[PDB]
């Protein structure tokens, strides 16, 4: 598998670093869990970053939301450039991020255990 | 009267000892250039290295064969072969490598003598032809005896391996037993004053290792291959501790006709006297004035304490059987009343011990000696059968009984991890008689202050 | 890139188990191997699968007879080596049980022995009605059916319950196989078997916490101040019947993922309970953890309050140590989770430079977390052995290592100070206060005047005068601090007492309704 590429790789270098240094939600036990986590939490991060509403209708949603809220907030504080970017550019930034995160933790992962069918 | 009885319960609550392999590992850490491999699961060695750490606050080198699932189904002699190769390949100075079995490798029936012979003819000749390497089987199943019997076995196996009678000499073999560096020092002092040279099994004074400015020191034993070989040439074997050196002493007797003087453990004045008498008898050397002086200095210390403070104190004692018995004896000379002795394994030979026969002949108050004991044998008696005690003597694993039932305790035996520095002081000899009596007193004194029990009396004794 | 130790050239496989985090390298570029078999004779740090099952996870339970079906050895070797405390007078530290399997059981089996043991134990401890039997090497090999015996007794004795843990030493390469076995055995045998009284709208399982020196009590204090009911803790300070009701939690708060992700994973599958991973150590990781837990329940206000008061109370003290600790090099050398819990926050908050991390039994997931949080240049090692440890000390010249007791004593001899990452020094180290306690112990280790003395060669003809009978820590530590630092009005040393946990056992917690 080849490392993904993106126009905004500079800014995704920064956001990826942050998640690797601070977050744990990206390192669940199995590939399918990781797919779910990466997708669901980066979804709500975009939503929040883009003023868009979020769906809190299951307890699973609330669990994704809490990691999403903290990640969004730290982005606005610690990476304040993000604050002067349109919803167009932000959605593009987030799709680039998810792809790098999915690469680093799933499709590019050297963690051989991620495919064990049994927990 | 003094009644010997076996523990009633079949199970163990709060054990006094661990299993035979731990005793073989202890023997092995006392030999220069020795690193045992423990043939079994990883815990059988790593947990034991922690025990030794708890007592000494030092790390000693011991390896695992790392048994896993496959070896447990199919046999694990290959795990040994790999271990020996990996050990020798990375530790150039190693010359002695015990192969110590566990419950697992005994049950699955691995042929250890077999796989050693193979390595001697094979690997060692091919890959390591310029090196001295002594592989030694130690069959130490955990489901008989205890670390104490494991020690006995291992000392026999090392002497059996090495001992040859090429050049008879006048040295003795002194099998110290499983004792502290302070005991080795004391025993060496006594031998020096008698002018008697010895092979001292084991020379563990160097367990007390420094932090040098160049970070170059390590804890290690100093019993050497030469010393072990020389055990065949001695004019007698003094095995101080019957339960820890009988097998090796009798092996040399049976194989080379070296007379074995087994015991008594030189704890207290009287037992130290018997040691010195037995050395004279064995070697013809006179007991010098200098030791009568040191003896009298020891007696002086005891005189200040005995009828004032120690008389009629009610004592429980546990730990290595030789220690337990030796202590009981010294306590009686100190006018004390040892009322419960725990002997915490299955040895069937305690009832035959002459020292225990003497206790049965001679003790005239209520005393119990419990065989196959555990710590619940002491705690249950305190909690539910009204046993009253003034003092406990034993190792640190019994500590919560002391702490929670407000009976003070002197730390003796092995391991002593809940106090600092105890390994540097003697329990044997005249020096040890001083240390035991004064530290029992000091322990009682602190307790009298804690409880406000005539604490004001400690002024003009 | 991968790293090969001089000491381990003759065992080339070892190269696969260590990596230095190279410039620009991502997780896709390099990751150590993990959870493979152990090389015999290597003097690996590793222990056994009974250790992982019984010694680490099982025994913390505080209202349980922890009985090991086997010879005495396994039991003695696991007694009074751990600091998992409890508010049941440390029952789990003071009382241990072995069946004392003998020769005559090797041929014939030891099932009668086991049952007699079980009855003796319950009789001796009439206030205890819960038991866990742990299989050991020997009883695996003789093939006793522990599960059947335990069922026979529960039928005979309905007032008791018995959990069975079949995880002998040889079952796997390390601790790790026992973690799995007991996680799964617990959820298969016991979870779902008790209906708990609920006493709140907000209910968690706190999972993967073993309460070393009171860590669990630190965390549960925060949760009780948030008005959260902690339904169970797996397993530090935990109740057996409390853990039997894990199915009823609204959330699984997972601290030690290594040991307990297994049971969280199955609770999600079987009961739909979500899994939120947290960090127990450090001001940021812990504040984020508490913020998320509160925000999940809609009570973020309560968590914000706690975070606010605690940081105000303790940050002035943390920063005292940070200023003296800046640039000091540290190896994070526990067994597992701690290595990644600490890897970033200890650099950020204590100013230490993490130069190495190591896991005894960790999986590749733990190296992921580890390497993700570490700085470029950091040596990560899987299944380290003694010579590699010593070579790493020579190569990296750390100022302190956080590691086990006996490994600490190896480092002692070559003039490297240690704290006990496992059992702690002056713990507990979780929480805000704990993090200051932690920093102080590091300071006291690094700036020990006895440590400075040990470096002096008294034989040296060149050695200069001393003309002073002491040197204080602060003499050795404060020599080159800014005047602003050294004369601060806020910065101060730790002001807490010797025991930071006993106060919490008295504490009263107001209901939020
Ligand atoms: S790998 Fe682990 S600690 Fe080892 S035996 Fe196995 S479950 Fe136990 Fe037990 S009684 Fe002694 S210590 Fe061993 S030799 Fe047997
Ligand atoms: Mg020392
Ligand atoms: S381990």
């Amino acid at each position: 598998v080849e490392a993904p590429v993106h126009p905004m790789d500079a800014r995704i270098d920064e956001l990826t670093d942050y998640i690797m240094k601070n977050c744990l939600w990206q390192f669940h036990s199995r590939s399918w869990d990781r797919e779910r986590q990466n997708a669901e939490i980066l979804k709500k991060t975009k939503e929040l970053l883009c003023g868009e509403p979020v769906d809190l209708s299951t307890s699973h949603d609330r669990c994704y939301w809490v990691d999403a809220v903290c990640l969004a907030d730290d982005y606005r504080e610690h990476y304040p450039w993000i604050n002067s970017m349109s919803k167009e550019e932000i959605g593009s930034l987030m799709q680039g991020l998810k792809d790098r995160m999915d690469y680093l933790t799933i499709t590019g992962s050297l963690n051989e255990e991620l495919s064990d069918k049994h927990y | 009267t003094c009644e010997v009885k076996e523990k009633g319960r079949v199970g163990t609550i709060n054990p006094i000892f661990t299993c035979q392999p731990a005793g073989a590992q202890f023997v092995s850490i006392g030999i220069k250039d020795c690193i045992g491999i423990v043939h079994g699961g990883q815990g059988c060695v790593m947990f034991v290295r922690l025990i030794f750490s708890q007592h000494y606050k030092e790390s000693f080198e011991l390896a695992s064969s790392s048994l896993h699932e496959d070896g447990a189904v199919f046999g694990a002699c290959g795990r040994v072969e790999e271990a020996v190769d990996v050990l020798l390949s990375r530790y150039p100075d190693v010359k002695v490598v015990p192969i110590i079995t566990t419950c697992s490798t005994e049950i699955i029936g691995d042929d250890v003598d077999g796989v050693i012979k193979k390595l001697n003819e094979g690997l060692l000749k091919e890959k390591f032809p310029d090196r001295e390497v002594h592989l030694i089987a130690m069959h130490t199943p955990s489901f008989v005896g205890s670390m104490i019997s494991g020690y006995d076995v291992a000392v026999r196996d090392v002497v059996r391996h090495f001992a040859k009678r090429e050049a008879p000499n006048d040295k003795i073999n002194l099998l110290t037993g499983w004792v502290n560096p302070g005991d080795v020092k004391e025993l060496k002092h006594l031998l020096g004053e008698m002018d008697i040279e010895a092979n001292v099994l084991f020379e563990i004074e160097s367990f007390d290792s420094p932090i040098l400015p160049d970070g170059s020191a390590v804890s290690h034993g100093n019993t050497t291959i030469e010393d072990l070989i020389d055990t065949g040439n001695a004019r007698a074997t003094f095995a101080l501790n019957r339960y820890e050196g009988t097998k090796a002493a009798e092996y040399l007797q049976k194989k080379f006709e070296i007379p074995a003087i087994i015991g008594p453990t030189p704890i207290g004045i009287r037992n130290t006297d018997i040691f010195l008498q037995n050395l004279k008898k064995a070697t013809g050397k006179p007991i010098p004035q200098s030791l009568a002086h040191e003896r009298g200095v020891a007696i002086d210390a005891l005189a200040d304490l005995t009828h004032m403070f120690l008389a009629e104190k009610r004592v429980a004692i546990y730990g290595a059987p030789d220690l337990v018995i030796g202590l009981a004896e010294f306590c009686l000379d100190l006018e004390m009343k040892p009322v419960l002795l725990l002997l915490g394994d299955d040895n069937s030979k305690y009832v035959d011990d002459p020292r225990i026969k003497a206790l049965q002949e001679n003790v005239d108050y209520g005393m119990e000696i419990v065989t196959n004991a555990d710590f619940w044998e002491l705690e249950n008696r305190i909690k539910n059968e009204g046993l009253e005690l003034d003092l406990i003597l034993g190792h640190s694993k019994g500590r919560f009984i002391s702490i929670d039932y407000n009976i003070p305790m002197l730390r003796v035996g092995f391991p002593t991890y809940d106090r600092a520095g105890l390994f540097r002081y003697p329990t044997v000899g005249y020096g040890g008689a001083i240390w035991l009596a004064e530290q029992m007193a000091n322990t009682l004194f602190a307790d009298m202050e804690h409880k406000k029990n005539k604490e004001w009396v400690l002024n003009v004794w | 890139p991968h790293h090969e130790f001089e000491c381990s050239k003759v065992i080339p496989e070892r190269k696969k188990h260590a990596v230095i985090k190279g410039k620009g390298e991502t997780l896709a570029d390099a990751l150590p191997q993990g959870y493979l078999n152990t090389i015999p004779g290597s003097i690996s740090e590793r222990g056994c699968a009974y250790c992982g099952a019984k010694h680490v996870i099982g025994t913390p339970m505080k209202d349980v007879i922890h009985i090991s079906h086997g010879p005495v050895g396994c039991t003695y070797d696991t007694w009074q080596t751990k600091r998992y405390i409890s508010d049941n007078d440390n029952f789990q530290l003071k009382y241990t049980y072995a069946t004392d399997v003998k020769e005559k059981h090797i041929v014939f089996g030891a099932e009668k022995l086991l049952k007699q043991n079980i009855i003796e134990a319950f009789k001796a401890f009439p206030q205890i009605k819960r038991m866990t039997i742990y299989q050991t090497c020997a009883t695996a090999l003789i093939g006793d059916d522990i599960n059947a015996i335990a069922e026979e007794v529960m039928e005979e004795m309905p007032e008791v319950d018995i959990f069975v843990c079949n995880s002998p030493g040889f079952a796997g390469p390390s601790q790790s196989g026992g973690h799995h076995k007991i996680n799964i055995a617990w959820i298969n045998q016991k979870v779902g078997t008790v209906e708990p009284e609920i006493t709140g709208d907000h209910v968690i399982n706190y999972v993967g916490e073993y309460n070393i020196q009171g860590d669990q009590e630190v965390m549960v204090d925060y949760f009780k101040r948030m008005g959260i009911q902690v339904l169970s803790t797996f397993t530090g300070n935990g109740s057996y019947d409390g853990l039997r009701a894990m199915h009823r939690a609204h959330l699984n708060v997972l601290e030690c993922a290594r040991s307990a992700e297994y049971i969280c994973n199955e609770l999600r599958v079987r009961y739909g309970i979500p899994r939120l991973d947290i960090d127990g150590f450090g001001f940021k990781p812990l504040a984020d953890s508490l913020r998320k837990i509160g925000m999940f329940f809609g009570i973020e206000d309560r968590a914000k309050a706690i975070i606010d008061e605690e940081v105000a109370r303790w940050k002035p003290e943390l920063d005292w140590y940070k200023e003296r600790l800046m640039g000091k090099k540290v190896c994070l050398w526990p067994g597992g989770s701690k290595l990644w819990h600490w890897a970033h926050v200890i650099e950020e908050e204590m100013g230490l430079k993490v130069v190495s991390v190591y896991t005894k039994f960790g999986h590749q997931g733990d190296m992921e977390k580890g390497i993700a949080r570490c700085g470029e240049g950091t040596l990560a090692i899987d299944d380290p052995n003694e010579l590699e440890g010593l070579e790493a000390l020579e190569m990296l010249k750390p100022d302190i290592i956080l590691t086990g007791k006996r490994p600490g004593e190896v480092a002692k001899k070559v003039r490297v100070p240690y704290l006990n990452a496992h059992a702690y020094h002056n713990g507990p180290y979780k929480g805000f206060e704990g993090w200051v306690r932690f920093a102080r112990d590091i300071y006291n280790a690094i700036y020990s005047p006895i440590h400075q003395l040990s470096g002096i060669d008294i034989t040296k003809d060149n050695a200069p005068e001393w003309g002073n009978g002491f040197r204080t820590r602060q003499m050795l530590s404060d020599g080159n601090l800014s005047d602003a630092v050294r004369n601060s009005e806020t910065l101060r040393q730790y002001t807490g007492g010797y025991d930071s946990v006993s106060k919490l056992r008295e504490r009263e917690y107001p209901a939020f309704e």
